[PDB]
């Protein structure tokens, strides 16, 4: 997260990192929907380019963290891997949505809790432009370094607030092709403000806090990014929403 | 995934040109003192991932 | 419920409450920001 600030204890309770078992790394964000479904991007598993496709053994996410906290963060091993079968990474991440199944469900706690997903209503409600969402996760807090890339490492989970820009103005950002699987959202250069995910944050969540009920919904999941906040540039993020057919097909197969 | 910037030429999937990705079937064409980068039709090398953050405690050896 | 309880599990009725801040009538630090957004 660049030009974040350190989140508060259990600001983001769904929050969860997912790991690489050895070497142990941070690997990408990811949240919490349930005791036992976890949310992510695809290219945070599978991404040809890297020679990347994880298996369920490459694999850890940790959950409850706000820096190991023990009687505090959960570790679980992960029993499946479910990637958007159109996911397109020859192009620019079409579909850019996984869900991660824990080998065992979870107890909740005060730092541990899932997030909505939204439905219809809260799509037509929440998502207009200049409403602000939250992205949060222990990426970089810099695009690029002096000396090394410990130096741009933060201590703890980071948070950002970022309004959701203008389809038009997406498009006109950027040559790659933006489909309607895709949001972007950011400051405009001069507007007073700056903020954007970086490396090690994809694969987590964009949320916003609805006023009708109180509750805090994903809309996103952190994608793709030309740079991390970059003047007259804008995070790219997977559209949670259009997307949650697929999400209700693989929770609802029998045997899932 | 965040593009950043080629950082030899024969790269894609990085910056080459301004702020713009240099995408899959072009290469990036590095700019030597005062020469424009240039993204060119060609087969690219994806410019490697970075290091992930492998700062972390050791967790229990049971979660192996 | 939008999900089967039974392959989803638990969650979904109480989801997007935080202990710690919702369930305690509590606000975070900059979620007024969010609001304000919406309004003006
Ligand atoms: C992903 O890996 C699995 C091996 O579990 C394989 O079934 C699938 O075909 C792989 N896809 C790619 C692009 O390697
Ligand atoms: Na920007």
């Amino acid at each position: 997260i660049v030009e974040g600030q350190d989140a508060e204890v259990g600001l983001s309770p769904w929050q969860v990192m997912l790991f690489r078992k050895s070497p142990q790394e941070l690997l990408c964000g990811a949240s919490l929907i349930s005791d036992r479904w976890v949310l992510t991007a695809a290219h945070c598993l599978l991404y040809p380019p890297w020679d990347k496709n994880f298996t369920v053994d490459d694999l850890l996410v940790r959950i409850g963290k706000h820096s190991y906290e023990r009687k505090v963060e959960k570790i679980s091993m992960l029993d499946k891997i479910y990637i958007h079968p159109r996911y397109n990474w020859k192009e620019n991440l079409d579909r850019d949505i996984a869900l991660l199944k824990l080998k065992r469900p979870i107890e909740l706690s005060d730092y541990i809790h899932p997030v909505c997903l939204p439905d219809k209503q809260t799509a037509a409600k929440l998502l207009h432009a200049g409403f602000k969402g939250r992205v949060t996760g222990w990426g970089n807090r810099r695009e690029t370094w002096t000396t090394s890339v410990a130096e741009v490492q933060p201590s703890v989970l980071q948070v950002v607030n970022l309004p959701l820009v203008e389809r038009p103005v997406c498009k006109a950002s950027t040559r790659i092709r933006i489909t309607d699987n895709m949001f972007c959202a950011g400051y405009k250069p001069g507007e007073g403000k700056r903020g954007d995910a970086c490396e090690g944050d994809s694969g987590g969540p964009f949320v916003m806090k609805s006023p009708y009920n109180n509750r805090w919904y994903q809309m996103g999941i952190v994608s793709w990014g030309e740079g991390c906040d970059r003047d007259g540039k804008y995070g790219f993020y997977t559209h949670v929403f259009r997307l949650k057919k697929w999400i209700q097909k693989v929770i609802d197969r029998l045997g899932s | 995934v965040v593009y950043t910037d080629x950082t030899e030429s024969g790269q894609n999937l990085x910056l080459c040109e301004g702020s713009n990705v240099c995408g899959q079937g072009n290469k990036c064409i590095l700019g030597s003192d005062g020469e424009k980068n240039q993204c060119v039709t060609g087969e690219g090398t994806p410019k490697p991932q970075s290091h992930n953050d492998g700062d972390f405690e050791e967790i229990p050896e049971e979660y192996l | 419920p939008f999900f089967n309880e039974k392959t989803f599990g638990a969650g979904e009725a109480d989801c997007g409450l935080r202990p710690l801040f919702e369930k305690k009538q509590v606000q975070d630090q900059t979620e007024k920001e969010l609001f304000e957004s919406y309004i003006e």
